[PDB]
């Protein structure tokens, strides 16, 4: 029975 | 501060130092929280020429600032990743990984994220051109901690992008040769390296038990018991996401967190003021009192059903419906004495109250928990007892008024009980 910080980021200034 | 018109008139410029500062000027535009005009600079056809000056090796300022403008493209849509990608930015940044200039292998380092930080195919396109290698070669020292600290944590959170998303999950033979590198990050001691290894150490162990193992075997659990007692939320955050992916795992791997020491950090999991971690310990609990009844034991002796009862009593509701689920899983696989236990605790009627809930699912469970602890009591003679109980805390008013319930498996349930056993 068991059940089981951001993609991408820009560079800003700077 | 220029318009897009003038960038592309200095980038078309048969001028290197003219499209150096057209170059660096499209960076300022792109570098500005506002909207910067991604979609214009991808219009006025500026990748191509963009991603030919990431090779111009005797103008390591045009490198630097091309790089840059892609990072922050890249950094957009699908769409805005894509067109980085389709302009052939994926070998020319990997070029970049052995370049003598840090800030400039930095920003190769930060771009390659922004792709394999857009899914899967791209992840799995960016390590088919080769950029574990010099990725990890950047960490080939004796001692992480002569490295400039944003230079690491700019690293580590690519290599995390390396080992996210699922369908399907990294190749088998990149996350063994990411994994010893990611072991020594994870006991590395700046906070944003150690958060985002503990991120990429959950989404490997966010799959099948066989990708748990990998990790696993690497003794990895008590360094991640040690973190989940971190004061920093962001670390906190990522180790017990990791610790409940592995309790998904088997028996055994279950085991390794038990022994390393995680059930005595649960009181204050269990209370956490954070509903998210609340609700993940409790997920967490619900796994591992799935276990062997020696494990279910273990969380008896760490005194952890009262730390069940709070949480059935008062709790934000998904915490309340992760908390029915440990119980119901419990009172399927403890022992006779490990059920009358978890009612000597006080564990019915917070039940009973949860049966008011306007969610399908919680009352089935917790229908199911019932059935299970009538079964332990008929074992010893007790059903009438136990009959009471629930009736003098109200229990018998929300079983019968279940019946008047639509959906089959409620009301079967509840008849089945409602005659059984009153």
């Amino acid at each position: 029975l068991k059940r089981k910080l951001k993609l991408k980021r820009a560079r800003l200034a700077d | 501060n220029w318009s897009v018109e003038d960038i592309v008139k200095g980038i078309n410029s048969n001028n290197l130092e003219s499209q150096l500062q057209a170059t660096q000027a499209a960076r300022k535009l792109l570098s500005r929280e506002k909207q910067p005009p991604i979609d214009n600079i991808i219009r006025a056809g500026l990748i191509p020429k963009f991603v030919s000056f990431l090779g111009k090796t005797d103008c390591s300022p045009i490198q630097f600032e091309s790089a840059w403008a892609l990072t922050n493209i890249a950094s957009g849509t699908s769409e805005q990743t894509k067109a980085v990608v389709d302009g052939g930015a994926i070998p020319a940044f990997i070029s970049l990984l052995a370049s003598p200039h840090a800030h400039i292998s930095e920003q190769a380092v930060w771009a390659l994220g922004n792709i394999a930080g857009d899914g899967s195919a791209f992840r799995d396109l960016v390590i088919k051109h080769g950029a574990i290698d010099p990725l990890l070669a950047l960490l080939a020292v004796p001692d992480l901690s002569t490295l400039a600290c944003g230079y690491l944590r700019n690293l580590t959170w690519t290599l995390s992008n390396l080992c996210r998303n699922k369908n399907p999950a990294p190749p088998l033979d990149a996350v063994e040769q990411i994994l010893p590198t990611l072991v020594r990050l994870l006991h590395h001691n700046d906070p944003e390296v150690l958060a985002d290894s503990c991120w990429a150490i959950s989404y490997l162990t966010d799959g099948p038990n066989e990708r748990i193992e990998m990790v696993v075997k690497k003794g990895v659990v008590p360094q991640l018991v040690k973190l989940l007692g971190a004061t920093e939320l962001p670390i906190v955050t990522p180790a017990l996401r990791a610790i409940g992916n592995i309790v998904t795992g088997t028996d055994e791997q279950t085991q390794k967190v038990i022994d390393a020491g995680a059930l005595a950090v649960f009181p204050s999991l269990l209370t956490n003021p954070k509903t998210n971690i609340q609700k993940e310990a409790t997920w967490t609990m619900s796994n591992i009192t799935a276990g062997r009844q020696d494990q279910i034991q273990q969380v008896v002796n760490h005194g952890l059903v009262p730390f069940l009862v709070g949480v059935l009593s008062k709790a934000d509701f998904k915490t309340q419906k992760e908390a029915a689920w440990a119980i119901t899983n419990y009172t399927s696989g403890g022992t006779v004495e490990q059920i009358v236990y978890l009612v000597h605790c006080g564990i019915i009627e917070p039940l009973m109250n949860l049966l008011s809930a306007k969610d399908t699912k919680i009352i089935q469970v917790i229908l199911d928990a019932i059935s299970n602890i009538f079964q332990a009591a008929e074992k010893l003679g007790e059903t009438e007892k136990l009959s009471i109980m629930i009736e003098e805390c109200g229990g018998l008013d929300k079983i019968e008024a279940l019946q008047r319930h639509e959906n089959e498996s409620v009301y079967k349930a509840s008849l089945n009980l409602i005659e059984k056993y009153f």
